[PDB]
């Protein structure tokens, strides 16, 4: 199952050697300064050079922002972990704010650790009936081996029951372990800090913070500098940053200039408005003057006419059915008229309702027709 | 004597290098 | 004399449509509303085909037209229905972001196959060897049932699920938290994340297929923006059932906030909204409707009956006009007849008024 | 199994006293040549 | 008897023409309103219509509660009438929605009369011969017999105390109630045995008891949750095994009717609620009242509505006109509570209470006829005069004068 | 020496003072004025004392500091043995773990009693240490002044024995007069409808004695429980009997509760209860609507209002004569004098509160008669309100 | 040890010298020297164990250091002596109350040094099945054990030759046993936090002192009462720590009015407190104040202005975020770098430094080129930009 959504279409970010400028780079067209502010960025990071930064995008309604915050996650693949928030999860009842928000940054925050592991598997035989000498043998479909062992691993094996020729994990069922004589295995996986919150909350809530900096950062600084675990950051992605509360504005403004603290990416649509909490406060985008000198304002242009048919025709790939030169000219006009979101939206039914009455292509007259059926928010 | 859904309902990187992480074992040390 | 007999707008079985999708002026349905129930044809061919998701289509109109008649013919004609109201997701032990995602994720349905073998039966034996009180076999390897699983026979069971195995993987036991709501906040990476990749890896072996569902909110005039910032992430996350709109007010001042705005939303709900406007009933229409739900009770009326009752449910509402034939009909009863007369619906439009009759008489305020 | 109590251990009365203390001092250097140390007593309650 | 605040309604008077007497079981007044109510009354005894509203329109001070119950005593038992106060709903920690709709719940009912045999115990039976095989006998004040019993009853035996002298309750359900200490324990006149002296249980073995039972579908769901609920998995549980009930030929369905007051002063998100959860096929039906009149809608703040009722539930809803009286009558209304008092009053000191009643308003009037025949009593009258009521009219003031003043 | 139940406010009235004929008297039982409230008072309490009606509201009103509380506690204290008296306040039904009507009608279910006329047996007697062991009830005899008894145990009495031993019909319980053990005992005893909790949920005690539950469980308490208390009515067993509930500043509550004693009146539980408003006009709380008396009218239809006047100068002597018969020090008659002219400048409770200062300055005085200068000082040392209102000209913080 | 250093984690400490004045290039602080004289003040208050308890509040302009001077001053604390750093949005919770919350954080800025002593035998073991023997460099002794030191040897898989200790209270260590495959007193002082106040109300341990309001009544008290009698018994002293209150303007009036009182304890640490603005109402009234602040407060506390940054200064910060970073720019840069700088905030100017060197890193150069820096600036804006290029009426 595919499930294709509405943002399905967008790959990468598409920079070719320098990251400048590129039409068809296999998603979403234009908008050649926002694609070098968010190609810049992902050099550091892939770097690991700072900490506590922001990333503030601003634009009207349509600007295609989750295009470009998928492209940023996509071209980082399954190394770098992308859990995007909104400030509707952050609002709850019985859970406070700031608990959800140091959850959503031990989720950006993780861990790569490796670890290498001697497995023995395979039918035993026994002839030992404790003098520093415990004869096991060990067959499989590759052969029999013999081997000598400590009488506490006989012992250990003495204190449970041990049948005489059974499978025994030495680190009716379990038929034919198939497998060599030892199995020398090194495998690298990726570890999220809100697991280690869980389970040191349940090992089977709101929390101090001595057991979130100290005792997770002690044990940290402890296993990088063996050998064993790597710290990697995440990205962070919250959309509608103008629709909160100053409280966690303050916590916001606040905990990006901690010394851990991950990148994340504020997304404000809408331009003046009145601050939750407050009253008589005009700031603009909905954000005050100290999270304004942190973040990294980054704006968005306007779509040409021109661009339209790059971004219908990817979306007619996706769908997979040819558009004929006069459908293709109503569907300018129409987004020429209104935004490209009432453009993409009339792409399915059309499609459906030719597929009823018969008709392989797409027609004018059709579009027309199903236009006359609903018509815009515009025009309410 | 009805029921609706439930006849019986259905509900490796681990290997020791997780549990010395975590202080929430048996041994509470202070 | 069982459960549902008669109720609001609902008395229609499906939806009546025809191979060009074109309703008729005489048949299953409502009278009428040929663009509306056109355009409602069309996202239920939408539905029942499933190729993407994020499909919100709003409804509107003047008070009156039965969008509630629409929205149980398109349930009736459909896989998981599920029709919520505005304030079934404002709780006070759940927030109104997690019970708005329960309401989201309750409509998702899931078929799964499952082949069990099963060896069941009754005792005659006990101290280890086994074999039946039987009809049909013996050859050992009182009274009391027992169930063994891997006579011997392989059972296929097909399961209609919901998405509740996340209610059941987050619990202890299966007995509690199935019968209620449940519990707060929960871990929403074992909500994505685990239940993502085993639905994945069930859908790569073959054992179990999903189906989307439909929600049908009504009433959206009341709203607060803590669900108009959820729905930016909700209709643009990776899989959503689709979304039936209903707002009944065009322009409303959304609580909370102050602003001025069609339908009470703001600009980023409003380009994810497939608007259908409707169109008020005629002369024709009403007495359609109305022959039409004379045979509701079984009640007849007289000839001179149908214009008197068309004529007040013309300038008054036509729900009072619906109501007037049930007040009539237990006047007809107590009067012994077999048909309805004028002074009968004279003398019922005489007891039961209306808000442009208590309008003018209101004048005291004392 | 915190017996809610936590009996105290019998140690500030060394604090209590400069006696004990210099007591304490002379027995703990007494104790590393490896000889004898006599303790005279008068009362019962004292030998307690 | 101990007499409430109002006891004259024990009916409404409906004939079988449909006309509206002058006076019947204390009810003057509002005959278009007594047929308006004759013809809801009627819907709700013919059980075919569900998913209705009413709505009683009037000033403050009309008696609209006196015809709600009336419309409940003329219903009598059979239907379940449960009324509802408006600040019933606004609890701390049960959302609003969910209580209107275990209200919703609490109206409808079912009525499956059954049976079931008892067993009540013989003396001492504890015969454990076989465990699959129990003989327990019984000895009553009519005789003994014997049962055998499957193991488990017996698993019940030996939870609680089973000694020389018990009663063993079994139901149909294995469910086994049990006492210690009967028929005779005073073997050489000892001490206590500390347990409960009762008398020879008096009766048969063998009877075959019938009860007519009217069940609450909301007390059936506190049962079943239980070792908010889910509008997937348990109602509808719920409807498919009533629904196999009454197929089957067990229980009979009845209408649900509630009755709210201060309809206006709930919430914006219960109303949007409420007209949309009596828009459902198995809704009952709710007589709502309204208090007072044009106010502001709680949740808005500007909005104009009248009666406090948003226009989107103030349609699809009957309403039943209920205006003022005139005085001339209201010196009858007066009687009506002197023969619930049960103490004859005069003919001038009828007229003085009459004229306090149309001063002001009819209820000051009514509370007054009390502290009246209780100096009455004080004094030593054996009806009330004029200088009591006259006295009394002056001693106690109503707001008006407590304005005033 | 020293006592939980000490000299108060209102502590100093033993009583109500009533007549056959309802004459009030100018001293009668502490409370000495308001002759209009004392015949009201009068009235609901025989109304109350007869117990025929149920569910009726009668407020009490006047200008704060005219002795209205101690009208109620006089009616309480004068109210009589086995008859359960709840007084709440305005501000007790406020909680944000129960509801407020959670609360109204947990006050309703504490305001009705029941008496319930039992007849027991209770053994008393000396034990001599008795019942050699197992190989198991061995022997008992008790011992009198008159006569000794000599029997043997029972079975199940044995874990109760692992001094007078008083044990009743039931398991067990913990000089001495003489008489038959078999005592036979009648127990009225007075319940305070906590028959619901008994059985709502388990470890009844836990949750009667202090609170921690929820909402009662509906359709379960107020139909079943008053059908069943019905069914123990008119057969020859207990009869309910409806208390005196006494509300607090009704004027600033919130409307919700209006509207439940609107309609809580009307039904066949209901007690009669009495009310108290200090301020006039005050706007409701929950809407910006003003309304006079703080009680809109729905409410005021359904109640009664007695007005309270304020006292005189003849009053205020006796009631300062009253409170030095009841307290110890005395007075010079210019110092009672100085005293009644600032009772009738000022409040009353200012000169309770100036003549226990003046009786501690006495004390320091060691003698028995509080002089005038010594009151003087006392004025002079200690405010009032209108007398610093005038010293807030500095504009010391706003 | 891979932790990426923060924008206030650029600095090691404060200017301090013997006469206590301030420096100009000491330890990557630059400037600002009344207010770096005042916190050298409170520092030396904090650090000589004299006082605690008075409220130093940090004023002025935006961008001038107000929590840098705070990271200053918690890096130049010393080690074993508590920091912490609270805003006014952490409290405002709804499990559990304000004046619980400040409460929480009075106690946990005083720290407790309890002293114990124990005794540790290290040597060589070889166990005979039994009894052990210890191989020192001292003596080698061999040991009869008793009953429990053989259980505890026998629950826990021991492997001869192993460094095994013998404790009072026979508490066994395992340090680096597996790594190839009398010793009188030792005194240990070891540091406790005051957050076990619901380990007196409460029962639990493990999960109740690492993540709750908590009998307040009489809890305290006899906390209080057993401190007053260790203080005594000179078995346990007491060392304050220093509190950071970051942005107390957005704090209601009832939490500053609990402040007013509980800062008159005995138990109440240092306290720094911070506010941007001037002239804003309080949250809750209706009547404006300065700073935020009530009279009642503002007579409590004592406020510190900081005076605005230089050019000088600013090309020194500068230069510091030069040598920082490892970045190597060039030395026409540096007029551009000011220019920019001086019309901006100081935190953008280290954000186009980062971009620049990302973009510089992306050419795989060593100098930085005033075009490269320049069309990094062009492709960002500015706040005032924000302002200005949104005139294009997007939205309502």
């Amino acid at each position: 199952t595919q499930r294709i959504a509405s943002h399905s279409h967008v790959k990468g970010l598409g920079l070719d050697e320098s990251g400048l400028a590129k039409q068809a780079a296999s998603g979403l067209v234009g908008q050649e300064n926002a694609r070098e502010a968010c190609g810049v960025i992902v050099e550091l990071i892939k770097s690991k050079k700072m900490a506590g930064r922001a990333v503030l995008l601003a634009g009207p309604p349509g600007t295609g922002k989750t295009a470009l915050a998928l492209a940023i996650a996509q071209e980082l693949g399954s190394k770098v972990p992308f859990c995007p928030m909104v400030g509707s999860e952050v609002y709850s009842t019985e859970i406070k704010k700031t608990e959800v928000l140091m959850e959503n940054f031990r989720r950006a925050i993780g861990l790569r650790i490796k670890e290498t592991k001697e497995v023995y598997e395979g039918e035993v035989t026994e002839l030992t009936p404790t003098i520093s000498h415990v004869i096991i043998g060990l067959k499989t479909a590759k052969g029999t081996k013999q081997l000598k062992l400590d009488p506490s691993i006989f012992e250990s094996l003495q204190k449970e029951r041990v049948e005489a020729g059974d499978v025994i994990y030495i680190e009716e069922y379990v038929p034919l372990p198939k497998g060599d004589v030892h199995k020398k295995k090194e495998i690298i996986q990726d570890v999220t800090l809100h697991d280690l919150d869980v389970a040191n909350a349940r090992p089977q809530k709101t929390e101090i913070t001595d057991k979130l900096r100290g005792e997770i950062n002690k044990v940290v600084n402890k296993y990088i500098d063996q050998g064993i675990a790597e710290l990697v950051p995440g990205v962070l992605f919250v959309d509608e940053v103008h629709m909160l509360d100053i409280e966690c504005f303050t916590y916001l403004h606040r905990a990006l200039e901690s010394s851990i603290a991950p990148i994340v990416i504020f997304a404000s649509n809408r331009g003046n408005c009145v601050i939750r909490g407050t009253e008589d406060i005009t700031s603009p985008h909905g954000i005050p003057l100290d999270l304004l000198d942190r973040v990294m304002i980054i704006r968005t242009m306007l779509y040409t006419p021109q661009e339209m048919k790059q971004i219908i025709k990817i979306r007619a790939q996706t769908e997979g059915i040819n558009i004929s030169e006069e459908a293709l000219n109503h569907l300018g006009e129409i987004g020429t008229k209104t935004t490209l979101r009432y453009s993409v939206q009339l792409l399915t039914p059309a499609n459906l309702l030719a597929k009823i009455n018969g008709k392989d292509s797409i027609e004018k007259e059709h579009v027309e027709e199903i236009s006359e059926l609903f018509y815009d928010a515009k025009s309410s | 004597q009805p029921v609706a859904s439930p006849i019986g309902p259905r509900s490796v990187l681990f290997p020791q290098q997780r549990l010395d992480q975590l202080s929430e074992i048996i041994e509470r040390f202070i | 004399t069982r459960i549902e007999r008669i109720g609001a707008h609902s008395h229609i079985r499906g939806l009546g449509l025809d191979d060009a999708l074109e309703p008729r002026q005489a048949s299953q349905g409502m009278v009428g509303q040929l663009a509306a129930r056109r355009a409602a044809g069309v996202v239920l061919e939408m539905i029942r085909e499933g190729k993407i998701a994020g499909r919100a289509v709003l409804i509107a109109g003047q008070p009156g037209t039965g969008k509630t008649a629409i929205a149980m013919g398109m349930a009736q004609a459909l896989t998981p229905f599920t029709a919520i109201a505005g304030s079934e997701i404002f709780s006070l032990e759940m927030s109104k972001t997690e019970a708005l995602t329960q309401a989201f994720r309750r409509s998702i349905g899931v078929r799964i196959k499952e082949e069990t073998e099963i060896i069941e039966g009754e005792v005659v034996e006990i101290q280890g060897k086994l074999t039946l009180k039987t009809t049909e076999m013996e050859t050992i390897y009182a009274g009391d049932v027992i169930t063994i699983d891997k006579l011997q026979k392989r059972k296929e069971v097909v399961h209609t699920v919901s998405l509740h195995e996340i209610d059941v993987i987050n619990s202890r036991t299966q007995g509690f938290l199935a019968l209620f709501s449940g519990d707060t906040g929960e871990i929403k990476s074992e909500v994505r994340e685990q239940i993502n990749a085993k639905v994945a890896e069930w859908r790569e072996e073959g054992k179990a297929e999903i189906i989307p569902g439909v929600l049908f909110i009504d009433e959206v005039h009341m709203l607060d923006i803590e669900s108009f910032s959820f729905l930016n992430r909700a209709l643009e996350s990776d899989m959503a059932p689709v979304l039936i709109m209903a707002t009944n007010r065009g322009i409303t001042r959304i609580r909370g906030t102050s602003y001025q705005s069609p339908h009470g939303i703001p600009i980023d709900l409003l380009d994810r909204l497939l608007i259908v406007s409707t169109t008020p009933y005629s002369e024709k229409d009403t007495k359609q409707i109305l022959r039409i739900r004379c045979e509701e009770e079984d009640v007849e009326m007289s000839e001179d009956a149908y214009t008197v009752l068309t004529r007040i449910g013309l300038e008054t509402s036509l729900r009072y006009a619906i109501q007037l034939i049930t007040a009539a009909s237990l006047v007809c009863r107590k009067r012994k007849g077999t048909e309805v007369q004028v002074d009968d619906i004279k003398r019922v439009y005489s007891l039961f008024l209306d808000e442009s009759r208590s309008t003018q008489y209101m004048k005291e305020y004392q | 199994c915190n017996m809610r109590t936590q009996f105290p251990d019998l140690r500030l009365i060394q604090y209590d006293c400069g006696k004990l203390q210099t007591l304490a001092v002379l027995l703990r250097q007494l104790k590393a040549e490896g000889h004898r140390v006599l303790i005279f007593t008068q009362m019962t309650r004292m030998l307690d």
